[PDB]
């Protein structure tokens, strides 16, 4: 009986802001200065060598 | 025996297939070495070793063999130079990290800056004034 | 009888130091392949009281690595030999992982252990892929309190002379010149009756190691000599917050000093939160030190094990390209770039798995 | 679908790496995150939350979804005297009740056979 069993379609979408978005985020918060601060200093400069430059 | 045994044996010592491809360490650590670490002595020991298994601890044939410099540092201050152009705010924020760790007071931060930007606006009015002498 | 295989043999005294086989017990994992963690336990101490905390549901170590409980040399089953140089002694373990078919192994340690297995990772760096120190540091330990009474009472375990003393002799000798509790039961313990009951004797030799601690010079156990070198590949060390092994406030540079790779306190040093007492070098009776070091244990052996060293984790493997040296290979038409390092099969050498593999691939195209 | 060996663990945790002299001097301080992107991991905030609503409303969820799961919660929902849909078991009595008023319903049976095996004939 439970091999018999199906699923029910399920809602197309919720709503949609037209306003916020992923690079524009709306509301602040420093989650995401620090993404754009990392993002401007760089990612950590690995060095590869033995010793150190200076 | 079983020491003999091991050292002939193909399996033990073989380098992996993609052994070639990879980027080899042409160097032992005697062209830059750390001189004033607390672990200096133990430094020399790893070179020392690793001079004696490419000889097999037969140190005439590295006497007799070229000695080759480590040409991985070539042209590192020149590819540093072009990181600090790119992005110096990264460069410098990376390579002060673990310095600026330890943040000193608000009074001795206040003093860099002032003392340095005192400097700065006297060096500016020593240029005035020798615009003063030319004209 | 399964999960608990101990080779069985008879100490033979060699003259040689090459000469030497090392014996020690071996825990089977719960899964097929696993690469196997090799581990020292306490000088003098026997390895069946390190079985429990190894084979513990709670735990589960076993679920991550095969384990061998191994013996060093002058201990326990292995063979016996007088010298005692680390780099004598690390060469017996990688004659005994060639005749058990290891390519390498996870390193592991107790107090002296500790120094044992580091050892190895400092001579064969290229065959270890990491080193999880308890209650140990590379270090000289010839004037630490704790390493002078094991140093005191072997000395006075020299004086009992088996064929002439009778067993209530011995007992009595040992409650009164030994204090510590743990350091007698397990003194008791390594006495054993040889067959045909001729005479008992102690599994350890004790001329031997008398010597090396009693003469207390750069070759006895307490000290950590400069030769050793530096050991290059991943190092987590955990030890009780009062121990007298290693002490909090200076004894943690030496591993800064010893092993280039360890990041600091909090990340590969850490100290389990206890009380003082002496038997706190034993994490393995105490639920609450012996809970700690598994969790830290199974994350290191998870996570940091045989990890590149310019990787965070294990999850940085095929998504952390590395910076390339200029000029480090041989081809000349090279565009030199980042590229993830190769991290390879435990045990590569003594399998065909690359070959097998390179087949399957060709099926594919 | 292809599911390998059971025994087997993942690839990742069999395959390893060993050091050697020279060795990189740079320690890593932070994991690089380039693309902030975390997908289809749970949130570790739900680590010790104890018993609440959401339990039992997501247990309906998951039990909606099949035959027998549908029939548990309309009859819980509908023929249960309880104020809340948070059920704690801390004592047998509903339990009990129910197995005594079941095992004994079973009782007579065998004297109802010795009537009908002891009234067919009479042994005089
Ligand atoms: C026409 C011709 C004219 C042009 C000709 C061309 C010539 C151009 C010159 C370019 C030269 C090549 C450039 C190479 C890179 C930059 C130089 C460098 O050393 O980088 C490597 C150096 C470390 O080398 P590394 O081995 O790669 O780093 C390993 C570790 O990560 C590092 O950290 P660690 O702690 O883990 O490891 C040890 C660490 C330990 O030491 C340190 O970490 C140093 C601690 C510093 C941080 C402490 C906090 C202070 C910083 C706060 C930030 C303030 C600035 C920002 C705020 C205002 C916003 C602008 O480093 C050391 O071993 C010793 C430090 C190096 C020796 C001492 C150098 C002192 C001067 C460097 C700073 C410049 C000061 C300003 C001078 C300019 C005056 C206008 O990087 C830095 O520490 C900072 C670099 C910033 C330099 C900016 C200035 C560039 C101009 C360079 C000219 C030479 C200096 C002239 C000043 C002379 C005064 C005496
Ligand atoms: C019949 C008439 C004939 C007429 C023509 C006569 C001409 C004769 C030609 C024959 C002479 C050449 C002989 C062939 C050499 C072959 C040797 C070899 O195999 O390569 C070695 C050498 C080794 O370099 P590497 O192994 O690759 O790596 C270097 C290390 O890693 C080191 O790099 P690093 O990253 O570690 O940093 C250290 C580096 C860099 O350190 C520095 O900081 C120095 C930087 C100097 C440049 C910047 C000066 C500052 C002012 C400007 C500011 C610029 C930056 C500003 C940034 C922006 C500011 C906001 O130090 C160096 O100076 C490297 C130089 C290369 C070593 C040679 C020994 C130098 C010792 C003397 C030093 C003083 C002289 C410096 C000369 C400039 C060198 C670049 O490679 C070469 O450089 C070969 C150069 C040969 C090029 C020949 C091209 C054709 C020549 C003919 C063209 C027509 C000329 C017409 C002239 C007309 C009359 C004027
Ligand atoms: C030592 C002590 C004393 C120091 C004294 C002061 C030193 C000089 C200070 C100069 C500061 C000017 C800043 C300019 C704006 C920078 C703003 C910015 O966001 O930076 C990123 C910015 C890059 O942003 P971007 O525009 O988006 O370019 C990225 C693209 O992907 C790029 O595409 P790509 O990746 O394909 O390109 C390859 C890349 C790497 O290749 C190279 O850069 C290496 C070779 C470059 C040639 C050598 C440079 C020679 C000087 C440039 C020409 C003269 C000045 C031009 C005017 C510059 C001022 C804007 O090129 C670049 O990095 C960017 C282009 C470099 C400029 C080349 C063109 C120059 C002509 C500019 C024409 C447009 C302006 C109109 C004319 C303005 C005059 C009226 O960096 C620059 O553009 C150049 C910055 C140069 C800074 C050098 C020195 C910095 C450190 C000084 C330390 C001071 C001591 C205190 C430290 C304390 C520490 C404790
Ligand atoms: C193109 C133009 C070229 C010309 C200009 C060139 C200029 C080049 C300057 C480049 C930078 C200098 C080198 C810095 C290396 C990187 C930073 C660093 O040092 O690593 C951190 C490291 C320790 O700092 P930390 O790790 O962050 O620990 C601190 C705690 O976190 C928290 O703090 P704490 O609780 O542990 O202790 C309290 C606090 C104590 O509070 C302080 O930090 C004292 C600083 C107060 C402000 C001083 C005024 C600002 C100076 C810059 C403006 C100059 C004014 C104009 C000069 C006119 C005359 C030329 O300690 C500190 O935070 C650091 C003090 C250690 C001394 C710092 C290095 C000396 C000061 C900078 C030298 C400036 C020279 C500029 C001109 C040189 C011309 C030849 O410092 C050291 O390297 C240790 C070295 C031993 C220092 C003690 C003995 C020094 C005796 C010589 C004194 C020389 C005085 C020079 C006077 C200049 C003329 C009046
Ligand atoms: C209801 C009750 C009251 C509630 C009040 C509400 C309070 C709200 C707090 C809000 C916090 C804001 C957070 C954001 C700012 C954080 C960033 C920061 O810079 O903080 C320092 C922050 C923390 O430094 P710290 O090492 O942890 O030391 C913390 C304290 O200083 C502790 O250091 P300590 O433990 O060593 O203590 C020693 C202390 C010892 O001090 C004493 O024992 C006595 C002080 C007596 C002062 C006598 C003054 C005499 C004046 C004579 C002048 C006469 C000339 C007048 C001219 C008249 C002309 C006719 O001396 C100092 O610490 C010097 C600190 C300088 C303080 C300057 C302000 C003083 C008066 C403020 C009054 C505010 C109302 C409070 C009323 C409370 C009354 C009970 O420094 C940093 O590391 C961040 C980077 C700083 C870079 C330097 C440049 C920063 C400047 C820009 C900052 C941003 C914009 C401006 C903000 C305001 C700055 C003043």
């Amino acid at each position: 009986k439970e091999n018999t069993g199906s699923m029910k379609k399920p809602m197309a979408k919720a709503y949609e802001h037209p306003y916020n978005s992923e690079h524009h985020p709306l509301n602040f918060s420093a989650v995401k200065i620090a993404e754009t601060f990392h993002d401007f200093i760089g990612p950590e400069q690995v060095s590869p060598h033995y010793e150190s430059f200076a | 025996s079983l020491h003999e045994k091991m050292q002939t044996d193909y399996l033990w010592v073989k380098d992996h297939s993609q052994a070639d491809s990879w980027a080899k360490a042409r160097t032992h650590g005697y062209n830059y070495i750390a001189h004033t670490v607390p672990n200096k002595k133990e430094r020399y020991e790893m070179i020392w070793r690793s001079m004696g298994k490419s000889t097999d601890w037969e140190l005439e044939k590295f006497r007799l063999g070229k000695k080759f410099p480590d040409r991985g540092n070539k042209r590192r201050w020149f590819k540093n130079l072009f990181r600090l152009i790119k992005n110096p705010m990264g460069y410098i924020f990376w390579k002060t990290y673990k310095a600026r760790l330890a943040k000193p007071s608000l009074i001795v931060t206040s003093m860099f800056i002032g003392f340095t930007l005192g400097f700065i606006k006297l060096k500016a009015q020593s240029i005035a004034y020798s615009k003063k002498q030319y004209a | 009888s399964r999960i608990i295989n101990h080779l069985r043999g008879d100490p033979v005294y060699q003259d040689n130091t090459k000469d030497v086989s090392l014996r020690g017990t071996f825990l089977r994992g719960k899964y097929d392949d696993l690469p196997t963690m090799i581990f020292f336990t306490e000088a003098c101490d026997l390895t069946a009281n390190w079985i429990p905390f190894f084979t513990n549901p709670q735990y589960d170590i076993l679920a991550h690595r095969n384990v061998w409980l191994l013996n060093p040399r002058n201990f326990g089953n292995s063979d016996r030999h007088p010298s005692f140089d680390l780099q004598e002694m690390s060469d017996d373990v990688m004659r005994f992982m060639y005749s058990q078919k290891i390519s390498m192994a996870t390193l592991g340690g107790h107090g002296i252990g500790g120094k044992i297995a580091l050892a190895v990772g400092c001579y064969h760096a290229e065959r270890v892929t990491g080193v999880f120190s308890i209650d140990s540091s590379p270090m000289d330990q010839r004037y630490h309190e704790a390493f002078k009474e094991f140093k005191g009472y072997v000395n006075a375990l020299t004086e009992i002379n088996f064929k002439t003393w009778s067993d209530k002799d011995v007992k009595v000798f040992l409650k009164e010149n030994i204090k510590d509790p743990k350091w007698r039961s397990i003194f008791t313990n390594n006495i054993s009756k040889n067959a045909k009951t001729q005479s008992d004797s102690f599994n350890f030799e004790i001329n031997y190691l008398n010597h090396n601690l009693n003469f207390n010079k750069a070759d006895s156990l307490g000290n950590w000599a400069v030769k050793n070198g530096i050991y290059t590949g991943r190092a987590h060390f955990i030890f009780p917050e009062y121990s007298r092994w290693v002490h909090l406030a200076t004894n943690t540079l030496p591993m800064h000093k010893v092993c280039a790779r360890v990041k600091g306190f909090g990340h590969d040093i850490f100290y389990v939160q206890g009380d003082e007492n002496p038997l706190n070098h034993w994490v393995y009776d105490f639920e609450n030190y012996a809970n700690v070091v598994a969790s830290k244990l199974n994350k290191f052996l998870h996570s940091y094990d045989g990890v590149h060293a310019l990787l965070k984790d294990r999850t940085e493997i095929g998504n952390f390209m590395i910076p390339d040296r200029i000029k480090s290979r041989n081809d000349s038409k090279h565009i030199y770039g980042d590229y993830s390092p190769a991290h390879l099969h435990h045990n590569w050498r003594f399998n065909h798995i690359y070959e097998k593999h390179d087949e399957l691939d060709k099926k594919l195209n | 679908l292809q599911w390998g060996s059971l025994a087997e663990r993942p690839m990742v945790d069999r395959v390893m790496s060993t050091s050697t002299w020279p060795v990189p001097y740079y320690q890593r301080l932070f994991k690089a995150y380039p693309i902030r992107e975390k997908k289809d991991k749970m949130s570790l905030l739900l680590s010790d939350i104890d018993i609440d609503d959401t339990n039992w409303y997501q247990a309906k969820d998951f039990l909606r979804g099949s035959f027998r799961g549908r029939q548990i919660v309309d009859y819980v929902e509908n023929n249960i005297a309880s104020n809340t849909y948070i059920l704690i078991q801390q004592d047998v009595a509903n339990m009990a009740k129910a197995y005594v008023h079941d095992i004994c319903g079973y009782i007579d049976v065998a004297n109802k056979e010795n009537v009908r095996i002891l009234s067919k004939g009479d042994l005089i």
